[PDB]
């Protein structure tokens, strides 16, 4: 079944990674990227809310939605359906355009928001994730140090993609 | 009774009358003016009373719509106090409720624009007879300043004034506006500038002025959240607009 | 369980164990039963502190009372291993003790002795145990005093006693079963044991 | 004189209780077509097991302002209530803008809601049906 | 039942019903009786209203979008009923098949074949005759364990006796 | 409008298939919480902000659904500066607790917010909980979470009336602490805001604060690609 | 303003302010029977399916010379229908639908097709459908354009077209033998025969025409 | 009245060459109240034996205490011969399974050394399905806690770098200690359960040592 | 888990008015919330309530009815408590299906000279010389039947709710802390409070 | 639908002995089935007890108690009332799952003068000065705990037993009918009935 699995995001220095084992659960809406576990008719259905948000919001501000301000406004979306809410653990990661600050959040169903700064796990075996996360990681990776500790990561949760995001590039690597 | 006729319609000239009378309402009211600097905006009104024995301190004619956007008006005050309201309670329900963060002035501009068009289209309702410039700061689009007419219309402005002195102020900002200007220079020029504008006694306690400029910590009432922004906008004192005026 | 006792409370100091109970049996809401005293002292050296229903309480007193009699032909330690087993094979028989229990002493070699043991069999030491609320609102007053063993030299009797006091005194305050009325016993390895009946918080 | 909405269920159900969205052909069965709302298949039948408090919070307001013009109605008598709802019947019937979501300014200073939000503010919440002269048709009742 | 191949020129569908969305776009569908049939009917209904007001054929894609959005909006009110629709176009703007299927719960896949074995069998470069040759192993496997025929072309919908 | 209710039904057929205190002072009142966040028995956010601000001097902390504390917490903030605004005054604590009562009321329990709000306005200093069914009681010092009790028991040994700044700081971030060692969900570090009638509210984040990595080149790249945006 | 001042000027308690309950009890006129599609009336509860939970074999085939049928409800003298389930629900419904179709032919001067006339039935079932009406009614008629035509429709609203339909107890029996003999180039007295003797091996004739239907005992 | 609960905290087996180790947190739980934060989790049984039913702590005590006397037994019976670690896992296996439908809601590991003096560890289901294994964490926390250990005494999804596995290595009984203490550092660090302090248990051909670790109080 | 009022509430006429009397604990299962809770409400200056049944419900209620009555005083002056009263009775029973509510309303009133109303659960209303509610009132009935006398001065009945509501408090687990009374009269309005020390020995 | 002994009995200990007292009314819900009941039962010349819980399992235990004591008293000699409390207490406790008694056991005896021992459905046992039980004595709770005085006279004891139980019956509608009492002295057995014409206007 394509619902559910599992999504991770982590930061480095001056880059942050974000990385599922895959139909598709990251989404970009500009420089902030967002991945989403769960029910994939809710996964689609927050992308194209998200989508259309996020258009409107270029449209009136010229201007591409801050990560921060994303979060903010997946939070927001999340709990407006406070009753029956989708069945969703969104991640949202991305770099601020004038700070060039690496941000990482996650949400749970009603869009409270854990903005920790080393990672972030949501979904299926998020324990053991946990569990890799914790033991795995170090601060201040460097991008490629950042791109093994994830991949690496990821692939001992238990076939997956990865997003390294600089300031002005992004690369999408996949993994076996 | 399920309809009411539009109060607004062209006249065949194309022109539609409400709006040039609100307009004309406008030219009636006493002279606001505004000038942006490079590190600041300023915003500048008589305080005309009926009487000497009204208090002044009551006669609010700027107000905080933001703490990075305030605005002034001329013409019908309690048009204006009934749009400030609603223009902060939209700046909170749109916005600061959806995003988090205060509306960047652009779009509060435009928000306020929007409410004051719909009374041109109402059939139950006459035009707003006011128009307002509103200043402010965002950190993307920095500083700016917008003038809202009756019709709900808005342009940026480097400067403009409203009201009675309007067509003067405008030709004494045209010709000592400049791109340099300091946020003192600017609040030196707008002085001199309703000074020339007004009518019978100019004091401290016959103006109010606002600018736009740095935070101010010392405003936000509360320490400890270091990227925590103090408001940008901030009334002057009467005491600090008397010692302006002694320069 | 239909009257119940409300908590017991407890700590180890330098030379020995305090333990304290609120001598109060409750019917529901209502308090109807005063002066059920809730500490058991089981010779010189070891006070079985019993919370919960007050029916098996006095089944479990006279359990033990039938321990001494036959020992006549203890340590604390002896008491805690018998009352743990038949506690467990009650809870195995699906007939449970509902109780909460502490056996406080001092070992022959003197030892401090404190373990708990509940109507599952559940058991552990610490420098300090409390049972039902007390465990909520007493034991982070009495962890204060005492947080780890290497605390236990450094604690008077004193010390112990006037947070036993006060830990009662909290209790009084935010426990509705609560009385004013409790009973302490201090059991010391040189003066032996203290067996304070009729206290009041104050 | 209530606190919390009582009388919030329908006691009455028909294939007709639903009005301007009905079958030209058949003027007794929806349109489903019209209804836009994913076919028959929300049939009336399914307004079942509704959230508790749905039934409660859609007409909260609703109730306040009922037990608002009660209490007018038993301290200052018959004239304020209908004062009142007078003067909210004017703003509503003359406000009409098909393409605005807003509330009216004026709506809010009568019913005393300028400096108040609530989540209907905050979260204001189709290929057929959805058109401007929909909307006039309902107003003018065309 | 419902079954349906994406071939390298047709996409071939198969059931046990079905309703023609546009001449190049076939739907067909499998769950609750009247549930699935009126919501059948009323997605066939908005099909054709877009299609005479735009005197254009909706593409295949966004047919399939407009199927899951439909779906999500009718359950949305109501229990979810059973349902899963198969969605067969060839999409004449790119010039080639699409097949989607839309589950339950209007999750939608865009999938090589599907049904409501051939991993041993499929291959992406197949004719529809190989398309229909593997059909038949599949029925012949289906009634080992225990239909109308529809093709979407170029030429449009074909009827299929050699069932 | 308002909260939706459009996947109940949907929802139900797919399932068919922290310590926080506030402690009033001679001039002021504290607030204080710890900063540990939990998802069942995981840790989801160590460092976690719990200490809300409603107004410049009127400040929040929650337990039960967060998210539903924060939600209703912003729109009484947003309600109270609006009322601000409008009044042209420094808003009430009763205000804010009278606005956040009647919103949790309105919700008859199903917006689960347990709150204790703390401020300063013009009339003193206040300390008030609020609970998810719209109930409300006054005090001189509370406790809330699952580290309540511990907490309570803290205060009870250790409050005393005309606290001072300094002790009242001492007995809060104790009775803190007191949750931290004795409550599993409780943990990390202390955050303190302090509120005194004549001054500037006193956030103190952070008051108590009480290898691996493998050789680049290590995981099996498949292919890679650029993405561009 | 009055009629809002009337407004708030002993009818609350029985209810008598409601308007749909004076028409209910024909206070305000008779409108209650003025009405196409009459009110039905559900407990005002959380959960009124709960509260009501609470609470033959016929024949057809196409055929030369029309359709013949083997409770019958006469909804037109073009159009049959197999009165199935709910005694009471079929009646009524039918009766419903038969005014229904004297309605359509009315404003637009045609018969109704029974394709129509059956999409009808099922649409409202379904709108009712999950709250009791237990029906089963086999539409049958003939029409100038459409010919001899046959649906089913049901409680849950399936609505089916077939050349035969065989229901009830020995609708097995019926459907073998009929298999065994059906044609569609029968002769009139021949289908007759045909029928009887499905019929008699499942133990009312009616035949269908352009000028209506026949009733043959 | 349910006849179980749950106690928390944790266990680790890690079979070495000629070593074994079993390590386990030291805190008491009920609900989210600490108990204690020091009951010992892990026992040496004697011959060589070392054990630890982790899961309702009554439960396990109770296993506990009937493996002894079990062994006591086997002692008296066959002159003080050694048990070997298969006969014990064998008399557990018993043990369980008597309980098959009243059972010890527990999940128990013993670890010690076969005859080959190789190091040995075994878990058990709480009905007595048992395995020989090289590594097995227990308790809340266990899927914290292996998959680090499994990515550091094993190399799994490791490979030599660009040469798109790395070898295996056999670890020193230290190393072995040390990753233990690393992993239950930062169990502790993210799961609440895992105790105030880590005890150790050395299984050697020269017999048993018990090492204790604090770890941090909240 | 909703608050519920765990209370003893008492009000009693006498020659110069009526005092109104209440415990101040109130407690959330077997923990006190808040042990020093004030539960006597002013809804109008010489009108004053005590709330029983759910904190939130009657919390709201009483303030609406603070709002109903703050309004009829402004446009006909002072209200009487059978006003007060009349409007408990209206709100407590067109919400009776939703809101569990009961209230002892008590208030001097210079006409009638201090009047009870107490408003059970289903929201009938009756005039009483005295009223009991609560928890702790079902221990208290045969002790303010036997002991209550009409027309008591004010000083003897402070003493008569003093021991009633002591007897309450040793009796009920669910009321406790300070005494708190109101007294209303002619002269004003009067807070009173006793502690443990000053109820307990008795 | 069991018989349950809805009641209000009450044994209060004077200078000479001890007095027993109950209604004598028995419902059936709200029909009362006898209402002159003697609720009052002899198991041994000067140790009486009443009853309270179900009809069928106290009629049980108290016949097996009056045989175990005739056994005694033919071997022993007359019991102590203590004695007869303790077969009350195993008989409750051993059958505490399936049987629902409690019981107010009263007796004389002459080394003792007079004992009062209370068994709540739990099966504790607790001696006292004076007991109440069954619905009607909460009610009453207040007014004995008032009222009692120790070593009162026998005339004291029987008015006070009389306004005690004159206001459970006031107020308990399971309670009623005459009141019966056993006064057990030195001096012998005495029987003593009160009518509702001569408590009722009291």
């Amino acid at each position: 079944s394509i619902n559910g699995g599992i999504v991770v995001a982590m930061t480095g220095k001056d880059c942050v990674a974000i990385a599922c084992d895959l139909f598709e659960k990251i989404f970009h809406y500009g420089h902030v990227f967002l991945g989403i576990t769960g029910l994939a008719t809710d996964v689609t259905t927050l992308n194209e809310m998200f989508r259309y948000k996020t258009n409107l919001y270029k449209l009136k501000e010229e201007r591409a939605i801050e990560p921060e301000t994303f979060t903010q406004l997946v939070s927001s979306s999340l709990y407006e359906r406070r009753f029956g809410p989708y069945f969703v653990g969104p991640v949202v990661a991305g770099i601020n355009s004038k700070s060039g600050k690496p941000f990482i959040a996650g949400f749970d169903l009603i869009g409270c928001i854990d903005e920790a700064k080393d990672f972030i796990v949501s979904g299926t075996a998020s324990d053991q994730l946990f569990g890799m996360c914790e033991s795995l990681y170090e601060p201040n990776l460097e991008p490629e140090d950042l791109f093994e500790t994830i991949s690496q990561a990821l692939l001992n949760a238990a076939g997956a993609v990865v997003y390294i995001i600089k300031k002005d590039e992004v690369v999408k690597r996949y993994l076996k | 009774d399920r309809y009411s006729f539009s109060l607004t319609t062209f006249s065949p000239s194309g022109k539609l009358g409400q709006i040039d009378y609100a307009l004309t309402a406008v030219k009636q009211g006493v002279t606001s003016l505004g000038i942006k600097a490079t590190n600041g905006v300023v915003i500048a009104t008589e305080k005309k009373s009926s009487s000497p024995l009204a208090m002044s301190e009551t006669l609010s004619k700027v107000s905080l719509l933001t703490p990075d956007i305030g605005a002034v008006y001329s013409g019908m005050g309690p048009d204006y106090r009934v749009l400030v309201d609603k223009s902060r309670k939209v700046a909170h329900t749109s916005y600061k409720r959806i995003y988090g963060e205060y509306p960047p002035t652009k779009l509060l501009v435009s928000e306020v624009a929007k409410i004051m068009q719909e009374a041109t289209q109402s059939g139950g309702v006459r035009p707003f007879g006011v128009s307002l410039l509103i200043a402010g700061h965002d950190e993307f689009n920095g500083f700016s300043l917008y003038q809202v007419d009756p019709s709900g219309s808005y342009f940026p402005w480097k400067a403009t004034a409203i009201g009675k002195g309007s067509v003067a102020a405008k030709t004494f900002l045209e010709k000592r506006w400049n791109d340099e200007l300091e946020l003192e220079d600017a609040i030196h020029i707008a002085l001199l500038t309703l000074k020339e504008s007004v009518e019978g006694e100019f004091n401290g306690d016959t103006i109010e002025l606002a600018i736009i400029g740095d935070e101010n910590p010392d405003l936000l009432g509360y320490t400890g959240i270091p990227t925590d922004k103090g408001p940008r906008f901030r009334k002057l004192t009467s005491q600090e607009i008397n010692d302006r005026l002694e320069a | 369980p239909i009257v119940t006792g409300t908590s017991v409370i407890s700590m180890k100091y330098d030379n020995g164990v305090i333990i304290a109970a609120d001598n109060l049996g409750s019917y529901g809401s209502l308090l109807r039963f005063n002066g059920v005293e809730r500490l058991i002292p089981v010779g010189d050296n070891t006070v079985v502190g019993i919370s919960g229903d007050i029916s098996d309480m006095q089944h479990i007193e006279r359990l033990l009372k039938d321990l001494v009699t036959e020992n006549a032909y203890l340590e604390p330690s002896y008491i805690f291993e018998y009352l743990a087993t038949v506690m467990y094979q009650r809870r195995s028989k699906m007939n449970p003790l509902w109780n909460a229990i502490i056996v406080a002493g001092v070992q022959s070699n003197g030892d401090q002795f404190l373990r708990y043991v509940n109507l599952l069999g559940v058991t552990y030491s610490s420098p300090t145990l409390a049972t039902g609320f007390g465990a909520h609102m007493a034991n982070p007053l009495l962890r204060k005093v005492v947080d780890r063993e290497s605390d236990i030299p450094k604690t008077t009797v004193q010390v112990a006693e006037e947070a036993i006091v006060n830990a009662m005194r909290v209790l009084y305050y935010r426990d509705a079963r609560s009385s004013r009325n409790f009973s302490l016993a201090i059991i010391d390895k040189n003066t032996g044991l203290t067996f304070k009946k009729n206290l009041q918080v104050e | 004189m209530n606190i919390v909405p009582q009388d919030t269920f329908k006691s009455q159900v028909s294939t007709d209780q639903d009005k301007s969205v009905l079958s030209s052909a058949v003027p007794s069965l929806p349109d489903t077509l019209r209804q836009q709302e994913g076919g028959a298949v929300p049939l009336s039948t399914q307004l079942n097991d509704r959230h508790p408090l749905e039934s409660t919070l859609k007409n909260w307001e609703t109730t306040q302002r009922q037990r608002q013009m009660e209490q007018y109605r038993q301290i200052f008598g018959i004239a304020e209530p209908m004062k009142r709802t007078m003067e909210m019947e004017i703003v509503n019937r003359t406000d009409f803008n098909p393409l605005s979501t807003n509330g009216s300014i004026h709506r809010d200073i009568l019913l005393n809601k300028e400096c108040s939000i609530d989540w209907e503010d905050v979260y204001p919440g189709t290929m057929v049906g959805d058109d401007v002269h929909s909307k006039i048709e309902k107003q003018l009742g065309i | 039942i419902i079954l349906g191949i994406r071939v390298q020129d047709s996409v071939i569908l198969a059931s046990s019903k079905t309703r023609q969305l546009s001449p190049h776009t076939l739907m067909s569908f499998a769950g609750e009786a009247g549930d699935t049939v009126q919501f059948a009917e009323y997605i066939q209904a908005n099909i054709q209203l877009y299609s005479i007001r735009e005197d254009y054929e909706l593409s295949p894609q966004a047919v399939s979008s407009f199927v899951r959005q439909e779906l999500a909006k009718s359950i949305r009110s109501r229990r979810p009923y059973q349902v899963n629709v198969l969605i067969g176009g060839y999409d004449k703007k790119k010039n080639k098949p699409e097949l989607y299927q839309i589950d339950y719960l209007g999750t939608k896949v865009e999938l090589p074949y599907g049904a409501h074995l051939l991993d041993h069998h499929y291959r992406p470069d197949m004719t529809t005759e190989e398309g229909l040759d593997l059909l038949k192993l599949c029925v012949q496997e289906l009634e080992k364990r225990m239909v109308i025929v529809k093709i979407v072309d170029k030429d449009g919908i074909r009827q299929v006796d050699d069932f | 409008a308002g909260l939706s209710f459009d996947n109940y039904q949907r929802n139900n057929f797919l399932a068919e298939n922290t310590t926080i205190v506030g402690v009033k002072f001679n001039n002021g009142v504290v607030i204080a919480a710890d900063t540990r966040s939990t998802q069942g028995p995981i840790v989801a956010d160590k460092n976690c902000a719990k200490l809300h601000r409603i107004s410049p001097k009127i400040w929040c902390a929650g337990a039960g659904t967060a998210a539903d504390t924060e939600a209703v917490t912003q729109l009484i903030g947003s309600n109270i500066e609006l009322h601000s605004l409008y009044t042209s005054r420094e808003p009430r604590v009763v205000s804010a607790l009278q606005m956040l009562k009647q919103h949790l009321f309105k919700y008859q329990g199903h917006i689960g917010a347990y709150l204790i709000v703390a401020g300063v306005d013009p009339t003193g200093s206040h300390l008030f909980s609020i609970h998810a069914h719209g109930s409300t009681d006054v005090g001189y010092y509370l406790s809330l979470g699952s580290g309540s009790l511990a907490a309570m028991a803290v205060l009870e040994s250790h409050w005393k009336q005309d606290l001072t700044k300094e002790e009242a700081i001492k007995l809060a971030s104790d009775a803190i602490q007191a949750g931290i060692w004795n409550d599993l969900g409780s943990g990390s570090n202390v955050d303190v805001c302090v509120m005194e009638i004549g001054k500037d509210a006193e956030y103190l984040r952070n008051y108590l604060t009480p290898s691996y990595k493998f050789p680049r080149g290590t995981t099996a790249v498949l292919k890679e690609s650029i993405v561009n945006i | 303003m009055q009629a809002i001042a009337d407004s708030f000027s002993l009818v609350k308690e029985l209810q008598y302010d409601n308007e749909q309950n004076l028409e209910s009890d024909f206070v305000t006129g008779a409108s209650q029977f003025q009405r196409l599609a009459p009110s039905l009336t559900v407990p005002p509860i959380a959960s009124p399916q709960q509260f009501l939970r609470a609470h033959t074999t016929t024949l057809a085939f196409r055929f030369q010379g029309g359709i013949i049928v083997a409770k019958v409800i006469e909804i037109n003298p073009f159009l049959l229908g197999t009165m199935a389930g709910g005694a009471a629900d079929c009646q009524f419904w039918e009766t419903w639908l038969g005014s229904q179709c004297r309605l359509h032919e009315l404003r637009e001067k045609e018969r109704i097709s029974v394709a129509a006339a059956s999409k009808i039935l099922s649409n409202l079932v379904y709108q009712y459908k999950g709250a009791g009406l237990s029906m089963g009614t086999m539409i049958c008629g003939y029409t100038r354009k459409e010919g001899p035509t046959i649906y089913y429709v049901d409680s849950d609203g399936t609505r089916l077209k077939g050349d035969i339909f065989c229901v009830g107890s020995g609708q097995t029996f019926a459907y073998g033998v009929l298999d065994s003999n059906y044609k569609w180039d029968l002769s009139v007295e021949d289908a007759l025969y045909l029928g009887k003797r499905s019929i008699l091996a499942a133990a009312n004739l009616y035949h269908v025409t352009e000028d209506g239907w026949i009733y043959h005992g | 009245f349910n006849p179980y609960g749950d106690n928390g905290g944790t266990i680790l087996g890690i079979a070495g060459e000629d070593f074994a180790v079993l390590a386990g947190d030291t805190r008491n739980i009920t609900d989210y109240s600490i108990n204690s934060r020091y009951e010992p989790k892990v026992f040496d049984c004697g011959d060589n034996i070392v054990m630890s039913a982790n899961g309702f702590a009554a439960d396990g005590d109770a296993l506990v205490k009937r493996f002894k006397n079990s062994v006591k037994w086997y002692h008296f019976d066959h002159n003080d011969k050694k048990l070997s670690i298969n006969s014990a896992a064998r008399n557990i296996q018993h043990l369980l399974y008597g309980k098959r439908f009243f059972p010890y809601y527990v999940h128990t590991i013993i670890a010690g050394l076969d005859e080959d003096g190789k190091g040995a560890v075994y878990s058990f289901d709480p009905v007595g399905s048992y395995e020989r294994e090289q590594c097995r964490a227990g308790g809340a926390a266990a899927s914290l806690i292996m998959p680090f250990l499994d990515n550091q005494v094993n190399f799994k999804n490791q490979y030599e770098p660009g040469t798109n596995k790395k070898p295996l290595k056999y670890l020193s009984v230290e190393e072995v200690i040390k990753l233990v203490r690393d992993s239950f550092t930062s169990a502790t660090e993210r799961h609440i359960q895992v105790g105030d302090g880590l005890e150790i248990l050395i299984v050697t051909k020269d017999g048993v040592r018990k090492e204790f670790y604090e770890l941090k109080r909240d | 888990g909703e608050v519920s009022l765990g209370t003893s509430i008492m009000a009693v006429t006498f020659k110069d008015g009526v005092i109104l009397g209440a415990d101040s604990r109130t407690t959330t299962g077997a923990y006190i919330a808040n042990r020093v809770t004030d539960k006597l409400t002013r809804v109008h200056d010489k009108i004053w309530c005590c709330r029983s049944g759910s904190a939130a419900d009657t919390q709201a209620i009483a303030d609406i009815v603070q709002y109903h009555l703050e309004l009829y005083t402004s446009q006909y002056g002072t209200p009487s408590t059978e006003t007060a009263a009349s409007v408990f009775k209206e709100l407590c029973y067109e919400n009776k299906d939703n809101l569990t509510a009961g209230i002892i309303v008590a208030g001097y009133d210079d006409k009638n000279k201090g009047e009870v109303y107490t408003i059970p659960l289903g929201g009938s209303v009756h005039k009483l010389p005295y009223a009991i509610a609560g928890s702790g009132s079902t221990f208290i009935y045969g002790y303010c039947d036997k002991n209550f006398r009409e027309n008591m001065s004010k000083e003897e009945t402070v003493d008569f709710i003093k021991h009633s509501l002591s007897q309450a408090i040793k009796w009920d687990g669910s009321s406790g802390g300070v005494i708190r009374m109101v007294v209303l009269t002619a002269a004003g309005v009067e807070r009173l409070i006793f502690y443990p020390d000053e109820y307990e020995q008795l």
